[PDB]
């Protein structure tokens, strides 16, 4: 049946369930730092950059997973 | 009785008889066009509407990109202009504008591939362009245990014009589906604004697009 | 459909109750901005006069201190006038003076024409006692004696 | 059967979490900024909007294998 | 089979979940915003509205589906 | 095939976890911001009435499908 | 087969999953609020117990349906 | 067919994993207000036992659904 | 086949998770608590008590129900 | 068709995640604790390790329904 | 059946998530304390070196479940 | 097949989102300790570090998974 | 196809390019003139100021050498006037004597009269037996 | 340490009835109430006695636990403090008494006739916390008894809860009603769970190897019994101070 | 079932009505019993210490109303002192005047005693002049008279 | 069955741990709320009983100054009973005194009245002797007397 498709659309879903989550709080927390240290910045901001990109990593793993379930 | 249907093309393949998304985009040109013609033959150092549009707007985003980063903000301030009068100007022209395509016997997400890269190539073009090196710097070195998650990162900004690409096609599709939604229960228009959250929606993603833009270009600062 | 088309025309219809809520708003925003670079403007154009009026008040105060100067060469003309008066008073003074001296010297000529009558008074009653002591020894001094009782 | 359909909604419904609590989150935490200051809010406003872009973006990932799920 | 209404009901309860719990910390973030000072009213209320604005996005792309299962 | 039941059953149970910890969320946000000031409560219970109302519009839908589970 | 039992306890469980931590989470907040002033007492009990009843509404919504399905 | 077994099973653990957090942060909200001060504690434990009702009263329900099930 | 055997071992598993996060949550506020507040011993295991009873008493439900499916 | 499989699968991933979950927040509230102050040291620690085993009680339990599942 | 691998995969998933998430609950404790306060960063690595243990205890039985399988 | 595909989305789609979040959470924590304290940066970084490491090294041995699913 | 209006707009963006500009450029030409007005009329003033000063303290300079010079040919001609002054009072001295000698020769017989009018009544008599008043007069004519 | 064998079996049941049904129907459950109530009626008239100001004697036990139940009662409210203070001791120690005996020593084969025949052979001990239709009781009446405490207080106050909650706007009233009638039925229902969930983890830990897992989960659940009581008495004066509200 | 709760019920009713009135009211009366115990102690020491303070305080007005009536007893007897003291002082210079009217009717014999000039002193004289100062020839007829005359 | 065994053993065990565990604590919370209360009712009886001896040293701190305020009264009626007597005496005294000096001045006027007595008496013979005697010369042997005289020198 279905299971191909099924699984990709689960895949995907759980996938993207809260990595976002994660990458937002950061960005909140990134926030509240820059707030409290604004002569501090754009280094904290870079490691937040670099987090960002750790988080979407999994994203990015998940989508590829989901591509591949396609080919 | 909804009807809608995807717009899955290719713009490697020649304009299409219909072409709908193709036609909305020469009709946002056009609009966009005209609202020039009208801004610059009765044009004023501060006119009301005339200029007062253009000073709100394009002031406006010049302090914000100096804001975000300097040194590339004028070197790109036509990039950032270029992402602007785009997308939200075709939402507005796709923000139920009285027709919706109906009784027909920017949409286009190539469109939206066409413009993530154009950004991929600023993210190359002005990306190490003061570097060379940057781009690869840190990555694979003899830190490379922490370098590895370097090349993670790279491939993530390559999927990042992706995203933007399939962020612009979402919300377009999907404030289509919410229109059709609109008409195929719940006539009458909606009682909760549904079409003018949508295309405030449209107008803050067509901006969180120029921002991701700039986002990219501050990230390949540094 | 008659209902698609009534909910197409509402829709035109919310759309222009949204633009009299915020259209007003964004018009009053577009004023205050415009406004704000008009008062630039203006601020601009003020400068400029200022510049000028500052140009002109230059040479203003220029010919303020020029007509000082003019003034304070009148007052130093008055007081060279004053003094070459005081000195004329003061050889006023002096004439005062050379009047006082030739009443001095009067004074010292009547004292000397006295003096002299002194003096010639003095030899006279020396001369007298000598021509009255040989007048006497040729006259005698028998009745002498007679004079000397008097009263007693 | 209607594990097609089963398959789309699952992949719409699910992801939907990542992204609106990464957005509360941002959201939250731009509250807490925009508190602290509302000059810094510039910078801040620009790394919500970061943050806000990155949550839609995962948001997006999702509601794309939705569409192809629609097709 | 009935699956399209399982699956339906299915989208829409994952699509609230997710919305009905990023709205609210939005919210409270809001309030302990408010709570700090009710200075920026304008400000904040404006981020509290754009952050409800994107939450009903994310609302509505769940919602579609509800709908397009009964397509 | 008695799935509308199963359906209906996991719609509700799902659209009440989402809004009802965003509810909770934000009157325990609401609580400390009366605990700061409650004299800002003419606003501050009107907000916390709105993203309450949000969740209940959730709530309100996920209810709305329990009926057209009916159907 | 046990479709309308695995429906209800899906309901139960699902139902008194958000509802019973959110209500918690209210819980929590207006404990911190009463330990920062007791002096609302009544006042801050009074939107405790909204915030309780509002979450009691879900709940009970959720054991209606199982209910419901009982039936 | 044991789908009552896993209907009773499925509901348990759902039930326990739903109230379990909330009492955990109503536990841990009383232990931020006890070391604010022990004056209150008695109107705090007070307020406590009413938040520790609640979420009781949500597991009870959970579990009342399951002992239903067993007949 | 293995469905009781599953669904206990998946009521196990739900159960253990909520209950060990409210045990956690007790006790990351007992934590900071034990800060807030000097542990004279006078009232520190009265309240620890507290929280470790409200998971302990929903994680022996969820493993009796375990035990039941285990007969 | 692999149920006992599938049933030893349920049990071992969902249980441990609150209990890790639960134990690093304690843990992270101990080093918050420990970070205002370590006057405590062990005797802390100890309490910390106190909630160690708690937590560690439910991990503990899944895995011997596995030996259950595996004889 | 293949649902073996299913099993596993789920199962490997399940366990994980409650782990990496605690361990980064546990860093972001242990970061917040040092910075706040140094010269503890020898305990404070001890404890966050005893975390790290207690969580990839659950880590390791979930890699040690899955390896099973494969047996 | 059906649960060969299966079981690569339970390997993508479990954990993968927990795993990202815990590493945004330890990354605003050490954002917001280096707002705190910019003099221990170097320290900050080199636990920040270990963090992104565990945090990957969680995710990467849940995509191993997978990739022996792809065989 | 994106990329039409592009370049098109960017005509019309460079457009206003210049005009953003030139009100930027406003703020910056509207701080420098009143600069320089501010500046100018500080200048204008103190200058004003120093100029007044100068001319007084010059005026009043040149009065009080011309009143010193003046006093000091005052006094030079009072001082001359007084050595006149003297030599007047001493040939009026030497004319007073003089004319004092001549009177006493020339009025020695009138003296000689009254001499012997002084001498007739030196002892209110004179017997007729004397050498005689008058011929001792002659024998104490002396000057 | 090992309790390699004496593990027989595993058995339970929802409620245990009795005999003597004949003159009026008489179950285990009712057998167990009569039993702790006798118990709880030893108890007061020992603790009576003489009475006489006397420190210590267990009579003063009694009376610190009455002035801890008065002093939490005090410090929750004052308008029918000390007229609910009779109300409250009827649920205080009541629920502990249905918590003593539960863990009593073959209180579960209590009725074995005696796995051999089993056919009349059902334990007859029955704990009145282990009978919903006992608890259930006990709810409706604190839930009557709150209800006559608010319409005293006022009744057109009562109907303005609910029914006049807010005729402008938004009112919270009915579905707050709907709430607190189902508070009644929700403690009910955590005393009902209460103890009977305990017995099964008896139950369970005697069905493998009671060896002090049954001493230690027995122990949190005389606790948790213990603290079930307190929670009853503390929900019975919530709502209490609700209605007073 | 529901006869069997509301049978629960009923017993459980009685029961409680039966060990409140037994227990509970005792109890009660008890507690309250000993708090107003408590209060009226702590009563009746503030009202001890202040009997005290009132005792003292009657001690020094009882002194000092004594001491007043003292007082005045004491300068009432002054007073009547002073008086007669007065009286006894006044009797005593009339005395003194009476003493001094007896010494200036006593002297009246000075002008008594002076009645004895011819009885002694006009014979002494005589016999004086006749014998000491002059001769014994005293032919002196009128001196007799004239010292006679001088007598009177 | 063995499940009452089992439960028996467990029971046991469970009454042995509880014994020990906090029986001494919970003894020791009971004692001291016994004598808590035991100090209290101490205080409250020796309260009482200070009110009473209160009132009591009330009663005989008023009786006491009563009794001594009529011991200084009595002594001040004495005192002025005695210094009237006093008083009486010492005018008694001074009049005496100046009765006493009212006689010796009357003896001393008396006895200066015979001196200024014999005075005026000489007085009075000179001024005879002036008078007297005038005859006895004047009238005749003022010659005589004369040449007696001479014949004196």
């Amino acid at each position: 049946e279905g299971l191909n498709l099924v699984a990709t659309a689960l895949a995907v879903g759980l996938g993207a369930i809260g990595p976002g989550v994660g990458i937002g709080i950061i960005v909140s927390g990134a926030v509240q730092a820059i707030g409290r240290n604004p002569e501090i910045e754009n280094r904290v901001v870079t490691y937040m950059f670099i987090g960002i990109a750790f988080t979407e990593a999994l994203a990015i793993f998940g989508l590829v997973i989901a591509f591949l379930i396609g080919f | 009785h909804v009807e809608v249907a995807a717009e899955v093309i290719f713009d490697g393949i020649p304009g299409f008889p219909i072409t709908n998304s193709f036609v909305v985009a020469i009709i946002i040109d056009i609009f966009v066009i005209a609202l020039a013609v009208a801004a610059t033959r009765n044009l004023q150092m501060v006119p009301r509407g005339l200029q007062n549009v253009m000073e709100f707007i394009l002031e406006s985003l010049y302090n914000l990109f100096r804001n975000i980063n300097a040194k590339y903000v004028a070197t790109a301030f036509p990039l950032v202009a270029t992402i602007f009068l785009f997308v939200l100007f075709g939402n507005w022209f796709g923000l139920l504008p009285g027709v919706g395509s109906i009784g027909v016997c920017a949409a286009d997400l190539n469109f939206t591939f066409a413009i993530a890269v154009i950004s991929f190539v600023f993210i190359e073009y002005w990306g190490f362009r003061a570097l060379g090196p940057g781009y690869l710097k840190k990555f694979f070195n003899t830190n490379g245990i922490m370098s590895f998650v370097g090349i993670i990162e790279f491939i993530s900004e390559l999927v990042k014009p992706f995203a933007l690409a399939f962020r612009l096609f979402g919300n377009i599709f999907a404030g289509e589906v919410l229109l059709v939604v609109m008409a195929f229960l719940v006539p009458l228009l909606l009682p909760l604004p549904f079409y003018g959250f949508e295309v405030f929606v449209g107008f803050i993603q067509a901006l969180i697009f120029a921002l991701l833009t700039y986002a990219f270009l501050n990230i390949a600062v540094t | 459909t008659l209902f698609i088309a009534q909910l197409i025309n509402f829709l035109l219809l919310i759309f222009i109750l949204r633009a009299l809520l915020y259209r007003p708003v964004m018009n009053l925003l577009n004023e205050r901005t415009r406004r704000i670079e008009e008062s630039v403007r203006d601020a601009e154009k003020v400068r400029e006069q200022l510049a000028n009026a500052r140009r002109d008040y230059e040479a203003e105060i220029a010919r303020a201190r020029q007509e000082a100067a003019k003034i304070v060469a009148q007052a130093q003309e008055r007081a060279k006038q004053q003094e070459a008066e005081i000195i004329a008073q003061a050889r006023r003074e002096a004439e005062r003076l050379k009047e006082e001296a030739r009443a001095q010297a009067e004074q010292e000529r009547i004292r000397m024409l006295s003096e002299a009558k002194s003096q010639i008074a003095d030899l006279v009653t020396l001369t007298a006692s000598r021509v009255l002591g040989a007048e006497l020894q040729a006259r005698g001094h028998d009745a002498l004696i007679a004079e000397s009782l008097a009263a007693l």
